[PDB]
């Protein structure tokens, strides 16, 4: 019985350690996500003022 | 130098010309140094810690940037400074998120628009606490993410909606909301060991409603009733509602102690049961 | 031949609160990474769609000299 | 969690490829400009035996998504100087015009 | 009689849920004449129409037994139609019910004169519709009845 | 808030150049902004949610940028001009689905085209059963996935083959599928657990075989014995498989009965379990 109940409380603390990894983890997943969106508008009027560009030297 | 000597300069080369000051051209040319003068501006407002002027320095880096061509970036740094005022102490940033949308929505950039609607949500029911509103930008934005497919996006936005329907006490259209997404969550594997949670959510959402929809919607939901959540799911409100069309609250509340000890409840849970709570006492004294 | 069968229930339902624990740190964990897992799919179009202009735009711009 | 985390390989993809075209994209700027007690000893030693299962994957599903945050790592700066370098050559290949 | 939807509602007070009366407003129907619920093909239920002034128009009151028979709760749709009886074969003759006290906490062995339930039972259920397994309650005396 | 006027003004505007209307230099500014009048014009009306019109007129400003000389964005707006007809109920975002993977394609390109190819094939599987076309798709795709090593997608969309086509009727591409992402998987730190369940789909498929086709690939199977996880791979398979030959089917529905406990049951393995006592009938009765 103890020897299984130190068993589990391996498993109880691993738990709160992979929980101490997810604050870093949703850190994470935000600021990722902060420059994903970010990217796609400086390459689209990238693309817009490469168009004007192009236009010009045919 | 400083960031107040920016925008004194800016407003000398923001004038709009017609001499031999302008020649042909206007200053079209001088809109864009204009903008540059408060894009760093509005930077190094806020390495002083200024956080008012350095969000109406952000609106103008944008706001000259208007008159050029280009509202895109114009509108990416109205995002910027709503995210100055924000931070800040007043509001005013919900103003510019309102400049944000109504840009991004006039391409089509539903997704860059709804990564700030849901914020203008979070302003509007934590601070601006307009929980009409705020759900109104919720069940939007909801929308606008199934616009773009993402199924889980507006679950979580409609989980808002719903979540805060018992706050705002609209049980009746809880119950109409977390049946749709419990049912996309049989479909999940990925999501089905919160679906019967979701039910859950849908079932126990009883203004004193003693439909068997309550007693239905837990059977809609496939499920081996010996199963490991459901103990704690779905038999749970089968014995919650014994004792609601028993006319005893004893049991009632017998029942909700021997829930508590195995699974924690929270505000919201606990709000809405001491909500029926009242339901049985409601009927059996008067 | 009674406080064994106490510990039986007590040492056990310890046990079981353990598992609730885990399990209940678990139930949170699984929504967790399900939380974040669909910012991948926000990433989705991010990813590639935004080569989707890179790759066509310098295309161009090595064009535009032309 | 192991398909998300093989997307990263996908974004890997993307954004070698992306600071690819910036080295690349730079040059043309400047090019163009300028009993059942006794069963019960056995079912809770069944759990006992899976317990190993718990602790093993427990142990090992930890260390991936360490793996991955070092993935991030590389993601992270790789990506805010690629903001900052299309911004900048953006607004150079917009002031050529003349 | 063409039917419309109503939205079930519950009982008022205690005294129309001992009437076994679909409870309605007076802006509707008329207290007497019946009809007949609807909720799907393989349920027609009647009912006996009792108005009453806390009724919302477009809402029919129905009480505890009633929608323990009926399968009905707050606030669902059904259609509801006026139902026309048959005076040839219909006026009810004999008729047993099963009876027991309602509520468990108050049972006692004391005698009730059948007879004088009866009679106050015609006597307060006259001209009201009731179908074979219908249940309902009965006030005699202050007391609460399944019937 | 013009949609009409846009898109009869744009008519002159669509229009090449060799005319009074020509003048000096091409027309291919005036198409070119022409397109983003026209996704305006389809934007005014997405905004009402006017999808079903929106897509019809994004078709449009999708249609004219490949006029000038540009796939670049055309596909793109293709893109969007799908979102509609896919957002909306109606079809034709089959179209411009079609569309985008050919130019991209056309490109000289591979990512895009598989990533929206499996979109194709979740439209002819989920909505518009197209199974014999919606599978090539995926295995069209995952080839592509070969060729970029993201062997990730190599093995869902060929999951995604493998899952239907064996219940359909095929076992024998499953088992391909099911042993090469298990062979493949052993190798990675990440899969190699995903690969127990990989090699029992790649056991389960028999084409009604009373033999040990799966104990077969037990037998070749790195179960592990010390590892209870690949009772979910084989003691399932271990206790029924004898069963099965030694006329026992009455015994074979006690092995779901407890693990269906010890694992809910989706849709395809119960399926399966009718399948493969289908198998048993099949050498009982039918």
């Amino acid at each position: 019985l103890q020897q299984t109940q130190a068993q589990v409380d391996e498993v109880v603390d691993i738990m709160r350690v992979n929980v101490d990894k997810v604050l870093e983890r949703d850190q994470k997943l935000s600021e990722l996500d902060d420059r994903a969106d970010a990217l796609q508008a400086g390459a689209s009027q990238f693309e817009t003022s490469a168009a004007k560009l192009k236009r010009k030297y045919w | 130098a400083e960031a107040m000597a920016l925008l004194a300069e800016a407003e000398r080369k923001v004038k709009n010309s017609q001499s031999f000051f302008s020649g042909l051209f206007g200053g079209s040319s001088k809109i864009e140094e204009a903008c540059e003068i408060y894009a760093r501006a509005a930077n190094m407002f806020k390495m002083a810690k200024n956080w008012s002027a350095a969000g109406n320095a952000f609106c103008q880096a944008a706001q000259l940037h208007l008159q050029l061509q280009s509202k895109h970036d114009a509108a990416t740094c109205f995002v910027d400074a709503g995210n100055a005022f924000k931070k800040a102490d007043p509001q005013e940033a919900i103003n510019c998120l309102m400049r944000a949308i109504e840009i991004y929505t006039d391409m089509g950039r539903f997704t860059i628009a709804a990564k700030h609607h849901i914020s203008i949500a979070e302003i509007y029911e934590t601070e601006l606490v307009d929980v009409e509103k705020a759900i109104a930008h919720y069940e939007q934005s909801a929308d606008y993410y199934k616009g773009e497919e993402s199924n889980s996006s507006a679950n979580k936005c409609l989980l808002k909606v719903a979540g805060y329907a018992a706050q705002l006490e609209q049980y009746q259209k809880a119950i109409d909301i977390y049946e749709q997404v419990g049912t996309s969550a049989m479909d999940s594997p990925l999501l089905k060991y919160s679906a019967k949670d979701y039910f859950f959510k849908a079932a126990l959402c009883h203004f004193c409603i003693d439909m068997l929809n309550a007693k239905l919607a837990v059977q809609k939901y496939e499920e081996l009733f010996p199963a490991f959540s459901d103990s704690r799911e779905c038999k749970l409100m089968k014995k919650l509602l014994e004792a609601h069309e028993e006319q005893n609250v004893d049991s009632y509340t017998e029942s909700v102690k021997e829930y508590d000890s195995i699974s924690r409840l929270d505000q919201w849970l606990t709000t809405m049961l001491l909500r029926i709570k009242k339901t049985i006492q409601g009927d059996e004294e008067d | 031949a009674l406080s064994e069968i106490e510990t039986r229930h007590s040492e056990i339902i310890k046990l079981e609160n353990s598992i609730r624990e885990l399990h209940d740190m678990f139930m949170d964990m699984a929504m967790l990474v399900e939380s974040q897992g669909e910012m991948i799919d926000r990433i989705e179009y991010n990813v590639e769609h935004a080569v989707d202009y890179v790759e066509r735009a310098v295309s161009d711009t090595k064009k535009a000299v032309k | 969690l192991d398909e998300q985390g093989e997307q990263l390989d996908r974004v890997e993809e993307g954004m070698n490829h992306i600071n690819q075209d910036m080295k690349e994209a730079e040059k043309n700027l400047k090019d163009l400009g300028k009993a059942r007690e006794n069963e019960m000893d056995e079912n809770l030693e069944q759990v006992s035996g899976i317990i190993g299962n718990l602790r093993h994957m427990a142990l090992d599903m930890g260390n991936e998504i360490d793996t991955q945050n070092r993935q991030i790592d590389r993601i992270m700066e790789k990506a805010d100087s690629n903001k900052t370098r299309i911004d900048e050559a953006n607004q150079r290949a917009t002031k050529m015009l003349g | 009689m063409a039917g419309r939807s109503m939205q079930a509602a519950r009982c008022p007070t205690d005294e129309l849920s001992l009437s076994n009366c679909a409870v309605v407003s007076e802006k509707d129907y008329q207290s007497g004449q019946h009809v007949i619920v609807r909720t799907s093909p393989n349920h027609k239920y009647i009912f006996t129409l009792r108005t009453h002034p806390s009724v919302v128009p477009g809402s029919v009151a129905f009480s505890l037994p009633q929608r323990k028979w009926a399968g009905l709760s707050i606030g669902q749709e059904i259609e509801v139609a006026l139902y026309s009886f048959d005076k040839a074969k219909q006026c009810i003759g004999t008729m047993t019910i099963e009876i027991d006290f309602l509520q468990k906490k108050n049972i006692d062995s004391n005698p009730y004169d059948t007879d004088k339930m009866a009679a106050e039972f015609i006597q307060q259920f006259n001209n009201q519709a009731f179908s074979v397994g219908q249940q309902l309650v009965f006030s005699f005396n202050d007391k609460l009845f399944g019937l």
